[PDB]
């Protein structure tokens, strides 16, 4: 009897970064992320008459 | 009861109360909030069709 | 292990969902009603010999559904 | 010849009790840097390789299980065993200059004598391992008379699982394990676990669920009933696999033996003897890790199930009842 | 030697599986952050027209709009399930996904930062997500006209260095560009928030970000390029449910 | 070595409110169900065994609490609770914030009971969640015993009724408390006192007729410190068992069947996992400890 | 890694006749009250807790035992001790020195007893510091559940003569409890009836069960009719005595009766563990003419 | 896989049963339906494609 071979998948990662869902995020690298406890934006709006 | 701008933005994030079951023979309640994605359009309107 | 901040910069709402395309009914719509001797077995009748009775004459139990799954209906 | 003799200088070299952490005060504060194994966060990278945690595999606990040898008559130990099984030292009085009595619950099946009905499947197959019973029985003249007044729970040492066996014809040496895992001796890297037959295993935690919370942790009971069956006194060997605690599962143990209790105290509302109130032990065999499945097997057919990772921890008799 | 060497292959493929098991808890995420702050169509469209809200929302006129809550849900939804039965078809299908389009609110504080380009230079609006079923159907109906796209090749850093240390430590705060806001208040004062001049200190870095070159789809609506990408390859691989079938 | 780590996720951002008493209590003992570093904030809780509306059950709640993991809290970020974990056998820091306050020193033992004092102080409620948690107390093994002595008799007279000084209040030296039974499911409290009667009618029937005779000769003269049980009266059963002559190898067989079963009274009065305490610091109110295993 | 070392310095140093009976025992179990290296005398043997000037104690040292730290001698230098420190499952070995000699085999549960016997037996006396060691009463487990059996039922039959002289035969007496029957061998220990102060103790806890236990069961069993009973009491009526089920509970009011079932509950704990749970190791290995036995030590 | 993304439970078998029959009386002997209908060649093309 015989082998006729040995057949295996190969995972190919896909990044997030080359995802076109990215477009709808803004990616910023931060190395210490255990360190801050809260983030913060402010927003100033002026309305004329 | 509350303004409409705070039942928008609690309509996708909370899974509001009385779930039902899915993929399971008879019609029980959901407690374990892991996995099932139902969205009910029946609360916020108060119909019946 | 990884750990994220995720914050949300759009004053108004950004990501709109929809109800796109049907794929199945898995309600199957059917005719059961639900039995309210399951949801309160305590409050019963006074002649417990009558109790027996009329639970007799009302009704896991199914192996298969032909249809889908089925579904609860109630009484007002 | 010597390259022989080189292998024995890596080896024995590299396998030791790591020594004792002492720097004297005049190096200054070296010390920290010989602190390896306490540092259990390595740092990862975008591509992690072996050759960047090479370090990190290296430190690994120290884990050396202590052996037992003993020196068994060819008769009572049956010559082929499944290299897993559990064991027990009975011991009444050192009459040789080493001669040892082991006993395996296979064998402690044909001492008893219980009915067919309650282990079904054993029966046949220890009854093949040896005779109609008086093979054994005549090493121990007070069987008869041990189960009356109740010492037999007192005699009997927990040991463990098998190790290694060499078997001649007269005498059998058994290499048994204590304090955990036994390192295999004919396959190497590999590790003995401990084999229970299918028919004396009862588990205990079985629902529907119709939820009981995971841990770290299940211990295997050993158990043993005295009871009489037709009105002549005989034990009964059962195991138990529960992670429920001591005391929910010696609650839990008496509604398993409810009509072994009951079919026995019938008899003593006519003879009241003192001697007859003792009737059950627990003894703890060693923990079990949680969530490792037990894989049964087959062999001659005799179903028998292994436990993967078994440590051994034995414990005291207490005397249930 | 090859039991060796087949032992740190088998290591290695344990390992690669642990970054890449973790690279779809990105995906996972970020797609489970949107969601939640996703509410859908029949909730959003009547709220986006604003000629109800001139008059502002008093007591009669949060009961008019229940009604077009109401009926907009018996008539429009599974929309692309009725485009088959009707005799319009295709122009019913543009017109409901593009009024989709301009009920999103796209108030950006990035907006004129200038992120993930087409070729030619024109502007990508947004990105919407399908499942594979919906995904040749909408690529049936609107041509797919470039398949190309420019972006960003890596991401942006953000280091608590400098100054930002010292209020770190000290106190309990971290300025984000402490630089860029020092010199705001006491080097350079009395100055009005121009907007190009603001934008260089809005883009954060994401200027001097390399570009690149990504492969996706695109898809011409109106005046706005949108971004067709269907996940249930990433999910369906891995055998558990998708969280856009509802 | 080994790491011991558990962080909590947690769906929502905590208030000003609840979080100010999170972190009075930065070092305390809670279970927790599962062994993972993530996990739901519905496992954190001893509430998923004693809730408002259904009616605890105190013993089938200790019962409980020896299946669990033990877990020591390290800190109180305002999203996410971060704890650390404990195993048999593992050396470390404990610190007791516990409000029916008792005093330790250096080589004391200890145990963790449910909370039988005060429910709404040691249990504090989420509202942002809607998700309550409940912790045990940690008592020295002889409060540890003494208050399970006490209730194991409340059930026994509560039974009898179908007052409240003798059943509920449990005694120690210098102090006296007050037991929390307003609901109190009884049923796996009298399956406990079904094998008590079990135990305690076997040893009515093989009693020492000589140890029944010391007593006929001690408690009408001698009177003794401990002995003020019986105010110096003989119990009339007393009277009746001592007929019949002594002779010592009849008790030799009694005496160890006597003490056979004695070893059996472990399994029933067992308390959770034991705590034994090597170095305690007063001021510092930290300590050092190994947890036994079950 | 770890390193373990317990070195115990003196004041003064030792008698040239002191060094040879510590040298007698050179492997021996000591007790030890504090886990660090450097400490003083008075812990390591039981003088911490019993002592002539007291009044002799069983349980306050079993309740001492358990909480105690063991340690191993390793040598004997004047003036300063080097023990060893005993680990939870830690494999060392032990020489076997105690008077009297009990044979020890292997593969048998090593169980630390109390010292109850003489003096000179147990102790070695330390003139230099004025202060007394005491090695504890190193037995197997099963004659330590029965070395202690025969002399508890001697002691209350030495209340029993003393109290009254014709219902104790005293050669009944001595023939059946000190001669203890083990692996076939036998033991005639030492019964010290020159004047047992230890097993006081023992002898006030187990008679007052006595009295109480009768009077306790009744009570509970009626107190209990349920539908929802457990079957197996059902069976446990027919075990009690027939005279026990005759007590009238009219006599013993309810302020009588919650104090006499909060005494009822608070021996059987305190009682059931002072038998149950010490310090106690295994041995599987041992050798008659080196006198050497591998152990290992099982906390808890 | 939309639709056995959960495992096959017995919800599941029941819908991939009912969608036998339903697809086996609508679209079966499908080049002999499309002789009558009105599209035509759009009912063969979304039929074989």
């Amino acid at each position: 009897e015989a082998l006729l071979g040995v057949y295996t998948n190969v995972v190919e990662f896909v990044k997030f970064l080359e995802t076109a869902l990215a477009a709808a995020c803004v990616n910023t690298e931060f190395k210490d992320l255990r360190r801050m406890i809260d983030g913060k934006i402010q927003f100033k709006i002026s309305m004329p008459t | 009861n509350r303004g409409l701008y705070t039942l928008v933005n609690e309509y996708s994030a909370r899974l509001a109360g009385a779930p039902a079951t899915s993929t399971t023979d008879l019609q029980y309640v959901v407690v374990n909030g892991t996995d099932v994605f139902l969205d009910q359009p029946c609360h916020m309107l108060q119909e019946a069709y | 292990t990884h750990e994220i901040a995720s914050l949300h910069t759009a004053l108004g709402y950004s990501s709109v969902i929809a109800p796109a395309h049907v794929a199945a009914i898995t309600t199957d719509m059917g005719v059961h009603c639900q039995d309210l001797f399951m949801i309160f077995p305590g409050d019963a009748y006074q002649d417990r010999q009558l109790h027996d009775y009329i639970k007799m004459k009302a009704g896991e139990n199914l192996p298969g559904l032909s249809h889908g799954q089925l579904a609860t209906c109630e009484i007002i | 010849q010597a390259e022989n003799a080189a292998r024995l200088g890596r080896q024995v070299l590299g396998l030791l009790p790591p020594p004792t952490h002492r720097v004297s005060l005049t190096r200054g504060p070296e010390f920290a840097r010989g602190v390896r194994d306490l540092l259990s966060k390595y740092a990862a990278s975008t591509r992690p390789t072996v050759g960047s945690l090479h370090e990190a595999l290296r430190q690994a606990p120290f884990r050396q299980p202590t052996y037992g040898d003993f020196l068994v008559y060819s008769q009572t130990f049956s010559p082929q065993e499944p290299l897993g099984t559990f064991l027990f030292s009975f011991k009444q009085e050192d009459n040789g200059s080493s001669m040892d009595m082991l006993l395996t619950p296979t064998s402690l099946f044909m001492l008893s004598g219980m009915e067919a009905a309650k282990a079904p499947q054993t029966h046949k197959v220890a009854g093949v391992w040896y005779g109609s019973g008086s093979g054994l029985a005549d090493f121990i003249p007070n069987l008869s008379e041990l189960m009356d007044t109740g010492e037999f729970h007192t005699l009997l040492t927990p040991v463990g699982p098998m190790v290694q066996s060499v078997h001649s014809t007269f005498v059998t040496k058994v290499t048994s394990a204590m304090k955990g895992v036994g390192l295999a001796r004919d396959e190497p890297r590999a590790h003995v676990g401990l084999t229970l037959p299918c028919d004396m295993l009862v588990d205990l935690d079985e629902s529907c669920p119709m939820r009981e919370p995971a841990g770290l942790n299940v211990t295997i009971y050993a158990s043993l009933v005295y009871l009489r069956v037709n009105q002549r006194p005989s034990m009964a060997l059962t195991f138990f696999q529960s992670g429920k605690g001591f005391a929910e599962v010696v609650a839990m143990i008496k509604d398993h033996f409810t009509d072994v209790i009951r079919t026995k105290y019938i008899q003593l509302r006519h003879e009241l003897y003192i001697n007859r109130l003792v009737f059950g032990a627990v003894c703890t065999l060693g923990t079990v890790p949680f969530d490792s499945h037990p894989v049964h097997q087959s062999l001659n057919s005799l179903p028998v199930l292994v436990f993967a990772n078994f440590e051994a921890a034995c414990g005291p008799w207490t005397v249930f009842l | 030697f090859t039991e060796y060497a087949g032992a740190i292959k088998t290591i290695t493929s344990a390992l690669q599986f642990g970054m890449d098991a973790l690279e779809r808890g990105l995906v996972d995420t970020v797609l489970a952050v949107k969601l939640r702050h996703a509410p859908p169509v029949f909730i959003l469209k009547t709220l986006g027209d604003p000629v109800y809200s001139e008059r502002g929302l008093k007591k009669a006129v949060k009961s008019d709009m229940v009604s077009m809550f109401k009926a907009h849900l018996i008539e429009h939804s599974f929309f692309l399930d009725k485009a088959e039965l009707m005799t319009r078809g295709k122009q019913y299908v543009l017109t409901m996904l593009s009024d989709m389009l301009a009920a999103v609110c796209e108030d950006t504080v990035f907006k004129g930062v200038s992120t993930y380009t087409t070729a030619s230079g024109q502007q990508v609006a947004g990105v919407l997500e399908t499942t594979d079923s919906v995904m040749r159907r909408l690529m049936n109906l609107l041509g797919q006209v470039e398949s190309a796209m420019s972006g960003p090749a890596a991401y942006a850093s953000y280091v608590v260095r400098g100054a930002n240390l010292v209020t770190a430590v000290s106190y309990g705060r971290a300025m984000r560009n402490f630089e860029q806001f020092m010199a705001r208040i006491v080097d350079h004062p009395n100055a009005l928030p121009s907007v190009e001049g603001d934008k260089a200190a809005l883009a954060d870095g994401h200027d001097e970000i390399q570009r690149t070159r990504i492969a996706a789809s695109l898809v011409k609506i109106g005046d706005k390029f949108v971004a067709i990408e269907s996940l249930q390859r990433m999910y369906n691989e891995t055998q558990f449910p998708c969280p856009l079938n509802r | 070595a080994l790491d011991k780590s558990i962080v909590v996720n947690l769906t929502s951002r905590l208030f000003a409110d609840e979080l100010a008493a999170l972190q009075s209590k930065i070092g305390s003992v809670l279970p927790l169900g599962d062994c993972h570093r993530l996990q739901n904030i519905q496992a954190l809780g001893l509430g998923c065994v004693c809730s408002r509306e259904t009616s605890p059950d105190y013993i089938q709640i200790m019962q409980y609490l020896s299946k669990c993991t033990l877990a020591v809290l390290e800190e109180v970020r305002p999203d996410s609770l971060r704890l650390t974990r404990m195993d048999p056998s593992d050396n470390l820091q404990i610190k007791n914030v516990y409000a029916p306050f008792f005093q330790w020193d250096s080589n004391t033992q200890l145990a963790v009971l449910p909370p039988l004092f005060s429910r709404k102080d040691s249990t504090i409620v989420l509202e942002s969640n809607g998700f309550d948690i409940v912790f045990p107390m940690v008592v020295p093994q002889q409060l540890g015993h003494a208050i399970l002595q006490q209730l194991l008799v409340y059930h026994i007279y509560s039974k009898i009724s179908a007052l409240d000084l003798y059943t509920t209040n449990v005694s120690f030296m210098g102090r006296t408390y007050r037991l929390d039974v307003d609901n109190t499911d009884p049923r796996t409290a009298l399956r406990v006192l079904d094998d008590l009667s079990m135990y305690l009618c076997i040893l009515s029937a093989l009693v020492p007729r000589g140890c029944l005779r010391l007593l006929t000769a001690l408690v009408r003269h001698d009177r003794h410190p401990l002995t003020e049980v019986f105010e110096g009266v003989v119990p009339d059963e007393v009277t009746r068992i001592d007929l019949d002559q002594l002779s010592v190898p009849d008790d030799i067989t009694r005496m160890r069947v006597m003490f056979s079963y004695l070893q059996s009274l472990s399994s029933i009065f067992n308390l959770g996992p034991r705590l034994h305490v090597y170095a305690y610091s007063a001021e510092t109110l930290a300590a050092s400890c190994w947890y036994s295993p079950r």
